[PDB]
């Protein structure tokens, strides 16, 4: 489970990635 | 009678008089006596019936013993049949006693509503059945002239019931103990 | 065609008039599996020798006769071999035969309900949770009731018939596998019956699974001499018995 | 399936046809019930019948609608005390699981000698303020199996569940529900019994010697407080997965004590359902 | 003798009499001394076991000394036997101690129920399992007249438990501290 | 390796040291033949729980020991299944499976005789015509001899055992099927018999086809104190029993 | 893998195959246990056996369905004060992680040496109300590993948790549950140890050398109230996706003191589960 | 919506069907 | 329904599997 930005706004969302 | 086994034979008697008659019974299936039979006992966890039934009949009569019963199915609509003729009239079966033994009576399905309450009812009585004698007992010498009928009712695969619900016949004035 | 022919042992038995048979459940009784076995020894198979025709003592249909009941795995508790390997062995199953005679003449009027029952907990004729005792419920071909009388000591069942002996509008009986004896048509009654319990093979002492009843519903009447008595024969076939779990041996009781 | 499961139309009942009259040798309504067996007439044979397609369905006369219905088989009591907190057999209720205990469920099931099921379970706890506030009010509902230690008294150490089940339950979250196999050990659950503890005359007999399935301890935590309660966790049973092997006669007299058979009243010559009539000649 | 070690062995004696009885034990995995057994110990943690079972003996007795015992399970069903012939007549092995030194028998799966309980219940009676003397004792000269047999039970792939349960064998009346 | 190991029912019998096996007539027993039989029913054949391995009452092994016999058929007439299977049918057939076990230490001398004999019509201790008694060519698990004394007035074999209580010299006894116990290296002595007669199944109460002997060739001689006592074990295991002609039951005597 | 796994078929127990008599030469009854391994005799080995198809999973056998179940390893208590609020050492626990500290589920793992497992959490507090209204109160329980600011008195400034964990739970919300990794260090979690802190004839020896995972800090914010309380906020621990290497003999005397093995009542000239017989004959 | 046996068990389910 | 692992680190799951 993943990817789903319940949302709109990009500020929300989980902590980041990592490359 | 009633709380002892007899509750459950029908004496065919004498008969002085002719045409007269035997017993009779409601068909409300959920209506003492029906009621407490495997049937009765078990409607009585649902709210609404359906369907013809049957009612089975047994000579525990003698062998050279003889006798023709007439038993009627009288629709709802009016009172239980105070005569024969009157109760002819509607559904009935002759029996003829013999070398057999067990009449089996249907009682169609006849209502308005494609269904019946369980609950007693004005609107959804289902009527009356009743039993006379159509010639008598006649018996040969020396053997009893009173015999008795075992009856049974069993369902028919028109039968059905719906909305269950918690009996009747049956008030836990407990409780319960260890 | 009614006439009825058995064979089962070294024995026989014939009916030159019946109600056809009945098989309980519609199953017709037969060795365990394994599948659903769960022991882990090889059964005694007694074939033949045990399970034969085994008649018990007789009885009278009185116009005072109430009701007569015999448990099965305890009616023969004495019937030669069966009767023996069953005190030999933990584990014993079996299915069974029943042969009911009862004849009078055409004469005669009179109706007996006959039926078998899976797991019979009779009730106790005494208010309470004292449970009917061992020794009562344990009879052995003799049988209970009659219309018998007893010491009220005894942790004693209900000599109560039209109550089931449990406490179930005896009527609704029906529902066991069954058949009745109208003197009018019928001679004897034929009850045969599988294996039926929650436990591949129980205990041939503590637990009787099958259960007969034989209630006089219309009394006998007839317009002879009371010299003329009409007795009550009951007559029984272990089928497919298999037994294990063997060792000393139990003592009789 | 669906349609037919959504529509409720899987156990469909045949149609009554269309009949003509017989003055035919053949009598179908002729047949001898000694047999044991069970006539097969109908309407159709017995009368001159029309013609009803039919559309009544045997779905809700399955032993699962039958069965699969929430039944009170046990309320769980606790008049707390906080004078003595504590001390042995208090503020802890430890009842034997088995129905019996409790009417109407106990009579349905008894309709048939064996049986089998998983059972889905529902607590329903009703916390009575006898006092001026009572607020957060933990509980502990856990099960306990044969041989293991039930509590001497609240805080045993027995209600660290390291190995057991204990459902929690605070006042506001709903509530607790959860369900459980087809327990046991054999094939299916005793719906009777005649058999024995063994041959001592002083032996147990009766559907109570092949079903102990342990008793449930319940045991309200949150410790000790000022305004007192007294609870009442309910307790609802439902059979998922049902079923069923040999019918049985319905009981018809009040039962007794638990486990048993037995009937007989303090006097009441004994009583059942059958009603009196004058005449058999009107109904 | 319990407190100590000896608690685990069983010297195998004398014996003026012959077909002497040597020791018994009941089956029911739970069941001192059975239960602190790795087994036991463990079975205490659910409620129900099966299978088969496996008890072993071991001679420590001396290489020129000699004998023959004879072990038996006693089925459940009736009492743990008095006698040998009485219990030689169900499941049980001779033992000839010689060369080899440890004897296994099995206990079968004997029940009704395709399961047990491991609590101490009257219906789930698994038995009991006795040693008895076939021969004797018999050492020729200068070498002890006692010695002893050391036993043990581990399962058969038989075997398997079910439904966890909190165990019976420990109990801590404390707390514990720091 | 003489290691052996023998099961036969839910019993099984070890032994660590052995000479060979023996098979009698090299022949192994089993189940009768529709081509050699006669009787006409179903044989029952418990199986296991019945032809299993039955250990009977010990004996000493004395310095003044002279010899004691057990008689087949007959030794387990009590052992539970198969000795009641004798008593409730007429006809009984099976064969056998002796482990005779007697064990002591290397520090010991002695030498048994161990033997089976088809129809050992024994001989009478008096002269005349008369045969021995019933009731004393049935001991039972018990056996006879030891070197007893008893009635003379009871029809009383022969206690003689060079005469092989039948008038052979014994020795000559080795054309029987057998083997010996010399302690020295054996421990047991394990002897199998089919069933040997001129009818397919006889009666097993009047007739003990196996006779089995057991005689002290080398007195017994250690050097130790005679607290150690050096007992003389015999186990048996019906095989292959078979059984017919089932009825009421005969009586113990 | 489902129906396996969800009819719980997988560790499936072979079945008892069919036997026939034996009077054979080799002796598999016979081994020498000296050996120290184990007989490998079966019942088809020493009877007479029939042939029963088996079907009882060893999945409930499993070292996650013996370990993997939630149990009391801590009982966080709280007796509020608002006569001084904060003060040293006050309104706030601080109790050291690791079990011992209680029964039941300590004896289960010492089961084993080694072990090794992401630890499930599940709190349970219980609000005692000692008033006439407690209302809402705010809970933090913060974890600290070792080398960390241990609040000296509730509002110390570690309870800003800028890089810390702290769990909060308001009266009503459910119940808080978190889990948490193989913490440790190396590879798995010392069920015991024979070492020691050094040389020092008074260094530390024991399963607390290897085990020191900082401890958790309490405390219920929401500052000063009227009427009292008293909180016991309970503590469960599950093991999931544990792992297990080498066994030993379970614990038959009732512990001591935590950590360490000791045995030895204030008197009770020690006792274990082992019961007395009159004698060896009769069980 | 359905066969969604969130629950691992199976003793864990709904009312069973018919058939 | 299954191997939707709501959240990211492995530490935090279902009781593992069996094999
Ligand atoms: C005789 O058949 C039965 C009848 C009832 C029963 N119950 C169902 C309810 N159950 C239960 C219900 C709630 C809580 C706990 C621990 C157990 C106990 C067993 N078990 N077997
Ligand atoms: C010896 O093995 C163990 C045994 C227990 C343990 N615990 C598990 C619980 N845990 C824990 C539980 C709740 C809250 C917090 C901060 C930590 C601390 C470590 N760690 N290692």
């Amino acid at each position: 489970y993943f990817n789903i930005n319940y949302f709109k706004d990009a500020a929300s969302s989980g902590a980041s990635r990592l490359d | 009678n009633v709380g002892n086994v007899s509750m459950y034979t029908v004496q065919l008697g004498n008969q002085t008089g002719m045409a007269q008659k035997v017993f009779s019974i409601k068909v409300d299936i959920t209506s003492t006596p029906l009621a407490t039979t495997l049937i009765g006992e078990i409607a009585s966890y649902y709210t609404h019936w359906t369907g013809s039934l049957r009612f089975s009949f047994m000579f525990c009569g003698t062998a050279n013993t003889t006798l023709k019963l007439l038993l009627a199915y009288t629709p709802p609509g009016i009172d239980e049949p105070t005569t024969r003729k009157d109760a002819m009239l509607g559904t009935h079966v002759v029996w003829d006693v013999g070398l057999q033994s067990t009449i089996s009576l249907v009682v169609p399905w006849v209502s308005a509503s494609h269904f019946r309450l369980t609950a007693d009812n004005k609107y959804s009585m289902a009527g009356y059945i009743t039993c006379w004698y159509q010639t008598n007992l006649v018996v040969p010498p020396s053997t009893p002239q009173t015999a008795d009928m075992l009856c049974f009712v069993s369902a028919c695969k028109d039968f059905c019931l719906r909305m269950a619900r918690d009996t009747d016949l049956h008030i836990q004035s407990g409780p319960i103990e260890q | 065609d009614r006439i009825m022919q058995i064979t089962r042992g070294d024995s026989t038995i014939s009916s030159d008039d019946v109600a056809n048979a009945v098989v309980g459940y519609g199953v017709w009784p037969h060795y365990l599996t394994p599948q659903d076995a769960t022991a882990i020894n090889k059964p005694t198979q007694p074939d033949t020798s045990s399970n034969r025709f085994y008649t018990l003592e007789s009885k009278h249909w009185n116009g005072s006769s109430k009701g007569w009941w015999w448990k099965l795995p305890d009616a023969l508790k004495d019937m030669g071999i069966f009767g023996e390997n069953m005190y030999y062995h933990f584990l014993g199953r079996s299915g069974y035969t029943v042969h009911v005679q009862c004849n009078a003449s055409k004469f005669h009027q009179g109706t007996l309900l006959v039926a078998m029952i899976p797991e019979h907990q009779l009730a106790s004729a005494k208010h309470g949770s004292v449970t009917a005792g061992y020794k009562l419920t344990h009879p052995g071909e003799a049988g209970r009731d009659v219309s018998q009388e007893r010491d009220a000591s005894l942790r004693q069942p209900s000599d109560d018939s039209w109550l089931n002996f449990d406490g179930t509008l005896l009527g609704n009986l029906l529902i066991f596998p069954h058949q009745f004896i109208n003197l009018r048509s019928n001679n004897s009654a034929t009850l045969i019956v599988p294996y039926v319990n929650a436990v591949p093979m129980d205990s041939m002492l503590r637990h009787n699974n099958w259960c007969l009843v034989i209630i006089p519903i219309s009394p006998l009447r007839s317009e002879t001499t009371s010299s003329n008595i009409v007795p009550i024969t009951v007559s029984i076939s272990p089928m497919c018995a298999e037994f294990s779990g063997a060792r000393a041996k139990n003592i009789k009781q | 399936n669906y349609i037919d499961e959504v529509l409720n139309e899987v156990l469909v009942v045949p149609n009554i046809k269309e009949s003509h009259h017989t003055t035919s040798n053949s009598a179908p309504l002729l047949d001898a019930a000694e047999t044991g067996h069970t006539s097969n007439v109908q309407p159709e044979d017995a009368i001159e019948t029309r013609y009803v397609i039919t559309s009544q369905t045997r779905d809700e006369m399955s032993i699962e609608s039958f069965l699969g219905r929430s039944g009170c088989v046990h309320i769980s009591r606790i008049k707390v005390d906080y004078t003595d907190y504590n001390g042995q057999d208090i503020n802890f209720t430890k009842w034997k699981i088995t129905l019996q205990e409790m009417a109407q469920i106990r009579r349905k099931f008894e309709l048939f000698t064996y049986v089998r099921f998983d059972s889905e379970i529902t607590l329903v706890p009703c916390i009575a303020g006898r006092g001026d506030d009572i607020g957060h009010i933990v509980m502990q509902y856990m099960y306990v199996p044969p041989g293991a230690p039930i509590p001497s008294k609240r805080n045993d150490f027995s209600w660290q569940s390291g190995t057991n089940m204990s459902i929690f339950w605070q006042h506001g979250q709903p509530f607790p529900r959860f369900s459980i196999p087809f327990l046991s050990i054999a094939s299916a659950y005793y719906m009777f019994y005649d058999g024995y503890d063994g041959d001592n005359t002083s032996s147990k007999y009766g559907s109570v010697v092949t079903n102990d399935m342990g008793t449930i301890c319940s045991r309200i935590v949150t410790e000790k407080q000022k305004l007192s309660v007294v609870i009442t966790t309910h307790i609802y049973h439902k059979a998922k997965h049902t079923k069923a092997w040999c019918p049985r006669p319905p009981r018809a007299v009040p039962y007794t004590h638990s486990h048993v058979t037995n009937y007989m009243p303090e006097t009441g010559d004994v009583t059942t359902a059958i009603v009196r009539r004058n005449t058999i000649t009107t109904a």
